[PDB]
C-alpha cells in the first residue's frame, strides 16, 4: 500500500519497495543469487554477468544486481536459461584462470570454487593457452597476484567510495585489461586490508597470513577489537592454540564489514 | 534358481549288493582312507613355502607401504603446503605448518605423520596435485620404540631420497591408470 | 497409566555421565555463526550453533602438537531456533549467554546513482 | 611357514613366550589383555601388530579405545601397517629374535 | 569335501546340530545361509539385485535340515556358484570408464586436473570438503557372504553423514545362540559359533 | 613339475585326480610383472557440444519425499480393494544342470 | 558340560565407528566398511557405495559394476574359505586351513 | 648447508635447533638428530635461468602428468625473472 | 537414458503409496505423516503408543508379511524436544518389499519393546539403551551390550564428545587398569567444511 | 506440567524403590569384597555406596529417580554376577586421580581453569 | 490323488493331511470374529475381502498343488500358518481398537527433515 508492489519468485509472492532489485527480492524469499561483483555496500556494476536470471515470458536474461523489479514479474532462479547462463559465465571466467588453487591462500574460501561446484559445469573445453599478468607491488600488507583477477572492480569501487583514494583503476581494454595502478605506488591507507576481504579470487591477499593456514583448519572465535574505541566486531581464527589472523564481523551499526589495518 | 544339497535322497530301495557295500564302508572305514590318501598326496607335493628373507613375496607397483616426500629432478621439494593430504587423511595423522621460505616460495616447516594413526589408505598420494607425498613399497620398517614411528619432514625427505629409484619407476608404471 | 504432576524444571545431568566439572564450570555460547567475509555466501548464517568455552592448549614436548584436557573443545550442536538451544542448555545443566541474530538491513541500490548531475554518487570508475 | 622358524601358537598363556596384539584394544578388553600378559611367565615379550595397537590408529579419538597397547603392557617391537603384510610381521618376529640375541643377562650378573 | 563331506566324524559333529526352524529364523532375524539351510528361498542377489546381477546366471543352494552340515554344504556350493559367476564376469566385461563421468562426485583424472581449471577445482574440493549429498535416508542391503549387510544412512545437505548405522549379519545370528545351543554340549556350541560365520568387527563395530 | 613320473602317479592315485594338470603353484602360466603402458578410455561426458551439467545433474533431480496422511497439515487421510506393497514373490525354479546335488 | 544358558558379552571390540563416521565425510569414512567385516571387505564398500549413489541419484558405469561383482564373488570365496576352515580347526581338522590359505 | 649451533646440534632447513639450555636435547643423547643434508633452496638456486623468446611461457615441471599443474608466467619485467609457483625454475625473456 | 543419472521407475512409488494409504486408513489411531521418497522407500511415522500394534499388524496381516526385523536404530536430533527418532526397518519375503516405521522418544519418555513380536529386537533395544539412553518396557534382560561394564554416558548422543570423558591406563602402584580424565597428545582437529552457497534449492528452508 | 510416569506416580514410591536398592547393595558389598578379593574393608564399600547414592540426592522428578534406580540395578546385576572385575569396582574409589582442590587460590596457581 | 507330500522344505513345518479343511475352518473363524468389529473399520472390510477371496479359491480347486499356485502364498502349510496369524491379529485388533481418531498429534516440527 505504501508504494510497495507485488512480485513473484518461482510463484512465491513478496512485496518489495520500488527501486528494489531482483537480487534483493530473491533474498527476501531466502534465495541467494550468484555474484562476483555485487557486494551490498558498493556502487552497482554489471560486469561479471553471473547474476543472470530469466524473467517469465521474457526472451533474454537480466542482471539481478542492477535491474529494478517491476510489477507482476516472475523470477526464475533455477530454470534452464539461468543455469546455462551461469555455466557459460563460469567457462569464461575459468578460461584464463590459473591452476593455482593449491598455492592460493584463498583456497577453501574461494567464491569461484564454490560457485563452479554449485552453479557451473565440471569440465573445460578450453584447448588454448591462458594469459598471464606481471604482478604489482602495492605495499607490505596486500600481496597482488593478478593472473587471478576476474576484473570485478570491487577493489576500485571500494578505494574510491569508501577509502577515498582513487588510485586504482583499469589499464587497457579487451582481454588485456590490467586492473591496478599504472605506476608503482603503495596503496597504504587505513582501510586497505578490506580489499583483501572483497577480492573473491585471491589476487589480493595478506602477506602476513601468506601460506600460514587453510580455512578449514581454523577455529573461529567471535571477539572485538581494542586498538581503537569504536568496538569493531572481529572473528579470531586460531589453529592449534595460535592466533593465525584477525577477520572482521558484520555489525551494521559499527563496522559493517570493515576494520583498520592496525586492527587486523 | 535353486538346488538341494542334502535332499537328493529319494525313496529307499535296497539290495544285497547295496547293503554289502554300505557294510564294507562302515566296517573297513572306506571314506576315511580317502582323506588319508589326500593327505598322502599332499606330502609328495612341492610346498608353497618361500625362503624368507632371501626370496620374498610378490607385489605390484600400486603397493602402498611407507610414506616419503619426493622432489623435482632439480632437488626442489614438490610439496607446496596445500594441505589436501591432511584435510582428507581419515585418521588425522598428518600435521602441517607452512611459512614463506626465504626465497619466497610456499613450503612447509612441519610435515609430521603418526604412522601409528595412518591406515595406509593412499588418499594422500591421490590428493597431492604434485605427486609429492607417496606411499612407497617398503614395509620392513618395524621398530623397537613407539617414538620412531612418528615421522617428521626430515625422515620422509630422507626416505624419498632413499627410494626414489623405485618410487619413480613404480609411478611411471602406474600413472596411466590414474 | 494416566498423567502426572511434575511441576518443576527439567534436569538431565544425572543421566548423562557428565562430571560435575563440565557442568558447573562450563559456559555455553549460543549464536548464529557470522558470515565469513572472504566469501559472499550466506548459507551458514541460518542455523543456530552451540559452542563451549575454550580451554588450554599446550604444545606436546615430543613433536610440538596441540594437546588438551578439554573433551568438549570441539563440541558443536546445531539448532533451528534459539529457544531449542536454550532448552537443551537448561536441560543438560549448562550456563549460557545468548547472542541475537544479525540480519543485514535492506539497502536502497540504484545503477543510475552512479551517473548523476549534481550528487556525489557520480562515480569516475566505470 | 612359522614353525619353519620354531614358532608355535600355544593357546595357554602359562605356556606362551610372546603375545602379538593383533588388532584394536578396547577399554572393555584391556583388563583381560593385562591379565593374560601378567599370567605369561618370564621371559615374556610383546609385539604390537598394526596401527590400532600402537596408537589406536583409525580409532584413536574414540571413547572406547586405548590409544596404544603400550599403555597397558610394555612393548618390545612395533609392527606398522593396517594391516601389516604378513611378510612385515615376520620381519618383526626376526627383529625380536635379534633383540633376544642381544640380551646379555649373565654377563650383567657376573659384572654385578 | 573329500576330507569332510562323506566323513562320519564331520557328520557326527555337524548333523542334527544347531537346528533352526524357518519361522524362528525369520523372527530372530537371520539372513543368508542361516536362513537357507532351514529351507527358505531368499537371496538378495536374485531378489532386490544391486548390480549387474540379473545379468549373470547362478543357482542358490538350499538346505533341508537346518543343521551345521546343510549350512556347510550351502557354503561350499555358494563358492562353486561364485566360480560360475566369475567365469561370466571374465568372459563378458565391457570396455569403458570405471568411475562416474561426473566430476562433482568422482574426482577427475590427474592429467585433466593438471591442465583443466574446472577439474582442478573439483579435485581440490572433493579431497578437502567432499561432495554435498542431498538430504534423505536409505536402507540399502546386499547379500554379503555372511548374510544381509545393510546401512541406514541419514544425510543433511552436507558433506558429512548425520547418522550411519551398520546392520551386521552376525548380531542376530549370535543373539540366536542361546536358542540354537539348547540341548547341546560345549563342543557343539563351538560348532554352532562356527556355522554362523561370526566376525565381531561388524557385531561390535 | 619337478616330480618324476612316479610320485606323480602315486599322488594322482591317492587323490584320485589328475593334479599335474592343476597345480597349486604358478609356473610361468601367469601374466608378466612388466606390462606395456595402457591407453585408458574416456566416458560419455567428455564431449564439446550438448554437454551441459544442468542436463546430466542427477544429484539435483532429487525431491523431498511425497507425503500421504500428514495429519498436522493438508494431505491428511464403492469400497477400495485390499492392496499389497508389491505382487507376491514368484516361486523359484530348480536348476536344470544340478538341481539334486 | 551340558549347556543351560549362553550369555554372549559382546562389546570388547566396540570402537565408535558410527560416531567417527558422523565426524567424517563420505569418502573420508569409506575405509570403516573395509575395517568392519575384515574377510568380506569389498562387499561392505559396495553396500556403502550403493547407498551413497542412491542418495546422489547417480549410476556407476557398466565396467565398474562388472568389476564390483567380480570382486564381490572373490570375497564370497575368501569368506567361505575362512568360515569353513576355522569351523574345521575349532572342530579339529587343521589341513584345509593351510590348503586354502595358499589360495 | 647443514650448519651447526654452539651446542653442536645441526640447524635444519627450517631454521630449527634447540637452545643450549633446552632440556629437550636428551632425546638426542646416545642417539642422533635426523636432518636432510640436501637443502632444496640451495639446490634450486644452483639451477640456471631458462631463456625464452616468448613473452608468456608455461611450466608443467617435467614428465607432463608427472609434474605440476600447468601455469603460465609473464616475463615483461626484464630486470626480474619469472618463477613458477610450484617448482622454482626461473625464466627470462631472451630478446628483452 | 542418461548414463550418469539413476533410472527411476514410478511403479514402485505407486505401489508403496497405495500400501501407505492402506496402512493409514487401517491404523488411524497411531499413524502420522506417511511418506514416500524419490528413491522408492516407504516411511510410516507413528505415535509410540502404536509400536506393538503396528508391528504386529505388519507381521501377521496377510497383505503385509514384514516378519523379518532387519534393523532397529535411533537418531539424535537435539533440536526437537523429542530427540530420539526410533526406526524399524522391515522386510517382506512374500512381496520382496521393505518398509520403515518411525517413532519418537525422549530422555524421560520410554516406549514399549517388541520382543513379543520380533525376538531379533532384544539386542537392538539393548543397543539403543546403551547408546542413546532410551528405556524400553517389558524387556527380558535390558542391560548394556557394547559399552564397558562401568561406563557412564550414552555415546551416540550428539552432546557426547567423540573422545569421551575418561581414558584408561595401567598403574604399577595399584597393579590395575585405571580410568583417568582424558588428556590427548594431539587434539582432534575440527574442520569447518560446509560451503556457504546453497547446494540443493529443492530443500530450501523458507524463513 | 502433565507427563507420563515411568513407574512411580510420585516421589514416595520412587523412594521406596531407592530404599530397596540401598538394601540390595548393602547386603551385596561383603559377598563381592570376598569374591573379587578386593583389598578394602566392608565399611569402605558401604560408605562408597552411600556416597554414590547421595551424589543424586537433589533430584525431585520421579522419572529421573526411576531411571537412576534402573541403572543402579543394572550395575548391581553386573556386580552380583562377576561380569565386572575388581578393576571396574575400584574405579569408583579413584585411587589415582590427583584430587583437584576447591580452593580458588590453588586452582589459580595451577592452570587457567576456573 | 496327489498324496500328502513327503515333506515341506521349511524346517519345523509339518505336512497337513487335511489342508482344504483347515483353511475353511480358519477363514470361517476369521469371518465370524470380524463381525464384532465396527462395519466402518477398514480392517474388517479388507480382511473380509482377502479371506472370502481365498475361501472361494479353496472351494473352487481341490488340487492341493493347483491351489498353491492359485493362492500365491508358498506351500499350503505357510498359508495355514498365515491364516491363524491373521486370526490372532484380528483378536488383538478387536482389543486395541485402532479405528479411532489419532491419539495425539506430534509436536510442531517432529517430522521435519532436514532441520
Ligand atoms: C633318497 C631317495 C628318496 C628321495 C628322493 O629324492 O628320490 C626319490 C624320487 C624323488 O621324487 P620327487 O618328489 O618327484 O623329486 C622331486 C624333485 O625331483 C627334486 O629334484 P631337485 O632338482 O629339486 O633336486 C633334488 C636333489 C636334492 O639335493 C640334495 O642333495 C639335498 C638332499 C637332502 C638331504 C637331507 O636330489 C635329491 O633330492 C636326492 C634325495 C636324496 C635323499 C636326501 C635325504 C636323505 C638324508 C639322509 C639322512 C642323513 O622319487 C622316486 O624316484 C621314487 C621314490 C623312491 C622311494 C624311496
Ligand atoms: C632333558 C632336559 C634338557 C633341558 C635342560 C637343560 C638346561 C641346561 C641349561 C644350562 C644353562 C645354564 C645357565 C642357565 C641360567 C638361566 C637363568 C637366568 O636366566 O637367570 C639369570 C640370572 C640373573 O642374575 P642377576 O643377579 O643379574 O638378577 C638380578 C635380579 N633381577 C633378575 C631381578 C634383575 O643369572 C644367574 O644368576 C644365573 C647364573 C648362571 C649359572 C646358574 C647355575
Ligand atoms: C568266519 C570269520 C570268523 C571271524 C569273525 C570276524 C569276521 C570278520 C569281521 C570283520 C569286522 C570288521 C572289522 C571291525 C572293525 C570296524 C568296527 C566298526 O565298523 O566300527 C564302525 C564305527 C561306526 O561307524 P558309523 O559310520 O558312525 O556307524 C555307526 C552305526 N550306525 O566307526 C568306527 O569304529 C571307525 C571310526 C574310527 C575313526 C578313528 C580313526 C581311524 C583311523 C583309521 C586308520 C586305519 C589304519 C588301520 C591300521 C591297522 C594296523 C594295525
Ligand atoms: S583485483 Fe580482486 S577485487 Fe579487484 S577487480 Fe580483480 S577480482 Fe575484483
Ligand atoms: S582464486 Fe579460487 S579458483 Fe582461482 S586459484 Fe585461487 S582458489 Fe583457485
Ligand atoms: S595413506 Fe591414508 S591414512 Fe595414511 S597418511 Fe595417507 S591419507 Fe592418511
Ligand atoms: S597434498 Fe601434497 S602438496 Fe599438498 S600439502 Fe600434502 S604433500 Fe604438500
Ligand atoms: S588391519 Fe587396520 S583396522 Fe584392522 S586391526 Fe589392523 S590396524 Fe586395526
Ligand atoms: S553480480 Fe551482476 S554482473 Fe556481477
Ligand atoms: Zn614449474
Amino acid at each position: 500500500a505504501s508504494n510497495l508492489i507485488e512480485v513473484f519468485v518461482d510463484g512465491q509472492s513478496v512485496m518489495v519497495e520500488p527501486g528494489t532489485t531482483v537480487l534483493q527480492a530473491c533474498e527476501k524469499v531466502g534465495m541467494q543469487i550468484p555474484r562476483f561483483c555485487y557486494h551490498e555496500r558498493l556502487s552497482v556494476a554489471g560486469n561479471c554477468r553471473m547474476c543472470l536470471v530469466e524473467i517469465e515470458k521474457a526472451p533474454k536474461v537480466v542482471a539481478a544486481c542492477a535491474m529494478p523489479v517491476m510489477k507482476g514479474w516472475n523470477i526464475l532462479t533455477n530454470s534452464e536459461k539461468s543455469k546455462k547462463a551461469r555455466e557459460g559465465v563460469m567457462e569464461f571466467l575459468l578460461a584464463n584462470h590459473p591452476l593455482d588453487c593449491p598455492i592460493c591462500d584463498q583456497g577453501g574460501e574461494c567464491d569461484l570454487q564454490d560457485q563452479s561446484m554449485m552453479f557451473g559445469s565440471d569440465r573445460s573445453r578450453f584447448l588454448e593457452g591462458k594469459r598471464a599478468v606481471e604482478d604489482k607491488n602495492i605495499g607490505p600488507l596486500v600481496k597482488t597476484i593478478m593472473t587471478r583477477c576476474i576484473q570485478c572492480t570491487r577493489c576500485i569501487r571500494f578505494a574510491s567510495e569508501i577509502a577515498g583514494v582513487d588510485d586504482l583503476g583499469t589499464t587497457g581494454r579487451g582481454n588485456d585489461m590490467q586492473v591496478g595502478t599504472y605506476i608503482e605506488k603503495m596503496f597504504m591507507s587505513e582501510l586497505s586490508g578490506n580489499v583483501i576481504d572483497i577480492c573473491p579470487v585471491g589476487a589480493l591477499t595478506s602477506k602476513p597470513y601468506a601460506f600460514t593456514a587453510r580455512p578449514w583448519e581454523t577455529r573461529k572465535t567471535e571477539s572485538i577489537d581494542v586498538m581503537d574505541a569504536v568496538g569493531s566486531n572481529i572473528v579470531v581464527s586460531t589453529r592449534t592454540g595460535e592466533v593465525m589472523r584477525i577477520l572482521p564481523r558484520m555489525h551494521e551499526d559499527i563496522n559493517e564489514e570493515w576494520i583498520s589495518d592496525k586492527t587486523r | 534358481t535353486y538346488k538341494y544339497v542334502n535332499k537328493k535322497e529319494q525313496e529307499s530301495e535296497v539290495d544285497m549288493k547295496s547293503a554289502t557295500d554300505n557294510a564294507a564302508r562302515i566296517l573297513m572305514w572306506t571314506e576315511l582312507i580317502r582323506g588319508l590318501g589326500m593327505t598322502l598326496s599332499y606330502l609328495f607335493r612341492e610346498p608353497a613355502t618361500i625362503n624368507y628373507p632371501f626370496e620374498k613375496g610378490p607385489l605390484s607397483p600400486r603397493f602402498r607401504g611407507e610414506h616419503a616426500l619426493r622432489r623435482y629432478p632439480s632437488g626442489e621439494e614438490r610439496c607446496i603446503a596445500c594441505k589436501l593430504c591432511e584435510a582428507i587423511c581419515p585418521a588425522q595423522a598428518i600435521t602441517i605448518e607452512a611459512e614463506p621460505r626465504a626465497d619466497g616460495s610456499r613450503r612447509t616447516t612441519r610435515y609430521d605423520i603418526d604412522m601409528t594413526k595412518c591406515i595406509y589408505c593412499g588418499f594422500c598420494q591421490e590428493a597431492c596435485p604434485v605427486d609429492a607425498i607417496v606411499e612407497g613399497p617398503n614395509f620392513e620398517f618395524s621398530t623397537e620404540t613407539h617414538e620412531e614411528l612418528l615421522y617428521n619432514k626430515e625422515k620422509l625427505l630422507n626416505n624419498g631420497d632413499k627410494w626414489e629409484a623405485e618410487i619413480a619407476a613404480n609411478i611411471q608404471a602406474d600413472y596411466l591408470y590414474r | 497409566t494416566q498423567l502426572i504432576t511434575v511441576d518443576e524444571k527439567l534436569d538431565i545431568t544425572t543421566l548423562t555421565g557428565v562430571p560435575e566439572e563440565h557442568i558447573k564450570t562450563r559456559k555455553v555460547r549460543i549464536f548464529v555463526p557470522a558470515r565469513n567475509n572472504m566469501q559472499s555466501g550466506v548459507n551458514n548464517t541460518k542455523k543456530w550453533k552451540m559452542e563451549f568455552d575454550t580451554r588450554e592448549r599446550w604444545e606436546n614436548p615430543l613433536m610440538g602438537w596441540a594437546s588438551t584436557a578439554d573433551p568438549l573443545s570441539n563440541m558443536v550442536l546445531t539448532f533451528s531456533a534459539k529457544e531449542d538451544a536454550i532448552a537443551f542448555a537448561e536441560k543438560n545443566g549448562w550456563s549460557y549467554d545468548v547472542e541475537e541474530k544479525k540480519v543485514p538491513k535492506p539497502k536502497s541500490k540504484s545503477y543510475g546513482a552512479n551517473f548523476s548531475w549534481n550528487k556525489r554518487t557520480r562515480v569516475s570508475t566505470k | 611357514d612359522m614353525d619353519r622358524f620354531g614358532v608355535v601358537f600355544r593357546a595357554s598363556p602359562r605356556q606362551a613366550d610372546v603375545m602379538i596384539v593383533a588388532g584394536t584394544l578396547t577399554n572393555k578388553m584391556a583388563p583381560a589383555l593385562r591379565k593374560v600378559y601378567d599370567q605369561m611367565p618370564e621371559p615374556r615379550y610383546v609385539v604390537s601388530m598394526g596401527s590400532c595397537a600402537n596408537g589406536g590408529g583409525y580409532y584413536h579419538y574414540s571413547y572406547s579405545v586405548v590409544r596404544g597397547c603400550d599403555r597397558i603392557v610394555p612393548v618390545d617391537i612395533y609392527v606398522p601397517g593396517c594391516p601389516p603384510t604378513a611378510e612385515a610381521l615376520l620381519y618383526g618376529i626376526l627383529q625380536l629374535q635379534r633383540k633376544i640375541k642381544r640380551e646379555q643377562k649373565l654377563k650383567i650378573w657376573y659384572r654385578r | 569335501e573329500e576330507m569332510l563331506t562323506n566323513n562320519r566324524i564331520w557328520r557326527n559333529r555337524t548333523v542334527d546340530i544347531g537346528v533352526v526352524t524357518a519361522e524362528d529364523a525369520l523372527n530372530y532375524g537371520f539372513s543368508g545361509v542361516m536362513l537357507r539351510g532351514s529351507g527358505i528361498q531368499w537371496d538378495l542377489r536374485k531378489t532386490q539385485p544391486y548390480d549387474v546381477y540379473d545379468q549373470v546366471e547362478f543357482d542358490v543352494p538350499i538346505g533341508s535340515r537346518g543343521d551345521c552340515y546343510d549350512r556347510y554344504l550351502c557354503r561350499v556350493e555358494e563358492m562353486r556358484q561364485s566360480l560360475r559367476i566369475i567365469e561370466q564376469c571374465l568372459n563378458k566385461m565391457p570396455p569403458g570408464e570405471i568411475k562416474v563421468d561426473d566430476a562433482k562426485v568422482s574426482p577427475p583424472k590427474r592429467a585433466e586436473m593438471k591442465t583443466s581449471m574446472e577439474s582442478l577445482i573439483h579435485h581440490f574440493k572433493l579431497y578437502t570438503e567432499g561432495y554435498q549429498v542431498p538430504p534423505g535416508a536409505t536402507y540399502t542391503a546386499i547379500e554379503a557372504p555372511k548374510g544381509e549387510f545393510g546401512v541406514y544412512l541419514v544425510s543433511d545437505g552436507s558433506s558429512r553423514p548425520y547418522r550411519c548405522k551398520i546392520k551386521a549379519p552376525g548380531f542376530a545370528h549370535l543373539a540366536g545362540l542361546d536358542k540354537m545351543s539348547k540341548g547341546h554340549m560345549l563342543a557343539d556350541v563351538v560348532a554352532i559359533i562356527g556355522t554362523q560365520d561370526i566376525v565381531f568387527g561388524e557385531i561390535d563395530r | 613339475a619337478s616330480a618324476t613320473r612316479v610320485i606323480q602317479k602315486l599322488r594322482n592315485w591317492a587323490s584320485g585326480q589328475d593334479l599335474q594338470a592343476k597345480l597349486q603353484l604358478r609356473y610361468q602360466e601367469i601374466a608378466k610383472r612388466t606390462q606395456p603402458p595402457p591407453k585408458l578410455p574416456v566416458g560419455p561426458s567428455h564431449k564439446l557440444s550438448n554437454n551441459y551439467y544442468c542436463t546430466r545433474d542427477g544429484r539435483r533431480e532429487v525431491v523431498p519425499p511425497s507425503i500421504i496422511m500428514s495429519s498436522q497439515k493438508a494431505l491428511v487421510s464403492t469400497e477400495k480393494k485390499a492392496v499389497t506393497p508389491a505382487p507376491p514373490m514368484k516361486r523359484w525354479e530348480l536348476s536344470k544342470d544340478q538341481p539334486y546335488l | 558340560e551340558m549347556v543351560r544358558k549362553c550369555d554372549p558379552h559382546i562389546g570388547l571390540l566396540h570402537r565408535g565407528t558410527e560416531k567417527l563416521i558422523e565426524y567424517k565425510t563420505y569418502l573420508q569414512a569409506l575405509p570403516y566398511f573395509d575395517r568392519l567385516d575384515y574377510v568380506s571387505m569389498m562387499c561392505n564398500e559396495q553396500a556403502y557405495s550403493i547407498a551413497v549413489e542412491k542418495l546422489l541419484n547417480i549410476q556407476p558405469p557398466p565396467r565398474a559394476q562388472w568389476i564390483r561383482v567380480l570382486f564381490g564373488e572373490i570375497t564370497r570365496i575368501l569368506n567361505h574359505i575362512m568360515a569353513v576352515t576355522t569351523h574345521a580347526l575349532d572342530i579339529g581338522a587343521m589341513t584345509p586351513f593351510f590348503w586354502m590359505f595358499e589360495e | 648447508g647443514v650448519q651447526v649451533s654452539p651446542s653442536g646440534e645441526k640447524i635444519t632447513h627450517t631454521g630449527q635447533v634447540y637452545d643450549e639450555k633446552d632440556y629437550r636435547r636428551v632425546r638426542f643423547v646416545d642417539r642422533q638428530k635426523e636432518v636432510n643434508e640436501n637443502f632444496a633452496i640451495d639446490l634450486i638456486a644452483q639451477q640456471p635461468v631458462n631463456e625464452v623468446e616468448h613473452r608468456i611461457i608455461a611450466c608443467d615441471g617435467g614428465g607432463g602428468a608427472l609434474g605440476h599443474p600447468k601455469v603460465y608466467i609473464n616475463l615483461d619485467k626484464e630486470t626480474k625473472t619469472g618463477t613458477c609457483g610450484y617448482c622454482g625454475l626461473q625464466f627470462k625473456q631472451h630478446h628483452h | 537414458k542418461r548414463p550418469t543419472v539413476r533410472p527411476r521407475s514410478d511403479v514402485t512409488h505407486k505401489q508403496l503409496s497405495a500400501f501407505g494409504e492402506y496402512v493409514a486408513e487401517i491404523l488411524p489411531k497411531y499413524v502420522q505423516q506417511v511418506q514416500v521418497s524419490c528413491l522408492d522407500e516407504l516411511e510410516i511415522c507413528i505415535h509410540p503408543d502404536g509400536v506393538i500394534p503396528t508391528l504386529t499388524f505388519l507381521r501377521d496381516h496377510t497383505n503385509a508379511q514384514f516378519k523379518s526385523l532387519a534393523d532397529l536404530t535411533a537418531v539424535d536430533v537435539p533440536t526437537r524436544q523429542n530427540r530420539f527418532e526410533i526406526v524399524y526397518n522391515l522386510l517382506s519375503l512374500r512381496f520382496n518389499s521393505r518398509i520403515r516405521v518411525k517413532t519418537y522418544a525422549d530422555e524421560l519418555t520410554p516406549i514399549d519393546s517388541i520382543v513379543s513380536v520380533h525376538i531379533a529386537a532384544n539386542w537392538y533395544e539393548r543397543e539403543v539403551w546403551d547408546m542413546f539412553g532410551v528405556f524400553f518396557f517389558n524387556h527380558p534382560d535390558l542391560r548394556r551390550i557394547l559399552t564397558d561394564y562401568g561406563f557412564e554416558g550414552h555415546p551416540f548422543r550428539k552432546d557426547f564428545p567423540l573422545t569421551g570423558y575418561v581414558e584408561l591406563r595401567y598403574d604399577d602402584e595399584v597393579k590395575r587398569v585405571v580410568a583417568e580424565p582424558v588428556e590427548l597428545a594431539q587434539e582432534f582437529r575440527k574442520f569447518d567444511l560446509n560451503s556457504p552457497w546453497e547446494a540443493f534449492p529443492a530443500y530450501r528452508q523458507p524463513p | 506440567t502433565s507427563v507420563k510416569p515411568i513407574f512411580s506416580r510420585d516421589l514416595n514410591e520412587a523412594k521406596r524403590r531407592v530404599r530397596e536398592l540401598y538394601r540390595a547393595w548393602y547386603r551385596e558389598v561383603p559377598n563381592t569384597v570376598h569374591l573379587m578379593q578386593l583389598d578394602i574393608t566392608v565399611k569402605q564399600g558401604r560408605d562408597k555406596v552411600r556416597e554414590m547414592f547421595m551424589k543424586n540426592a537433589h533430584v525431585t522428578d520421579p522419572r529421573v529417580v526411576d531411571l537412576l534406580v534402573i541403572k543402579g540395578k543394572m550395575e548391581l546385576q553386573e556386580t552380583i554376577k562377576v561380569w565386572k572385575q575388581r578393576t571396574h569396582v575400584m574405579r569408583f574409589f579413584h585411587e589415582t586421580e590427583t584430587p583437584r582442590p576447591k580452593d580458588f587460590l590453588s586452582k589459580f596457581y595451577m592452570g587457567h581453569d576456573p | 490323488a496327489g498324496l500328502l507330500k513327503k515333506t515341506t522344505g521349511l524346517v519345523g513345518l509339518a505336512v497337513c493331511d487335511t489342508p482344504h479343511e483347515r483353511l475353511t475352518i480358519l477363514y470361517t473363524k476369521t469371518l465370524d470374529i470380524l463381525k464384532h468389529f465396527p462395519k466402518h473399520a477398514a480392517y474388517r472390510k479388507y480382511t473380509e475381502q482377502i479371506t472370502n477371496e481365498k475361501l472361494d479359491m479353496v472351494k473352487a480347486e481341490p488340487d492341493v498343488k493347483k491351489l498353491e499356485a492359485l493362492l500365491q502364498g508358498g506351500e499350503v502349510e505357510e498359508v495355514i500358518l498365515q491364516a491363524e496369524k491373521e486370526l490372532s491379529l484380528a483378536r488383538k485388533m478387536l482389543k486395541w481398537k485402532p479405528w479411532e481418531p489419532l491419539v495425539e498429534e506430534p509436536p510442531a516440527n517432529q517430522w521435519k527433515w532436514p532441520i
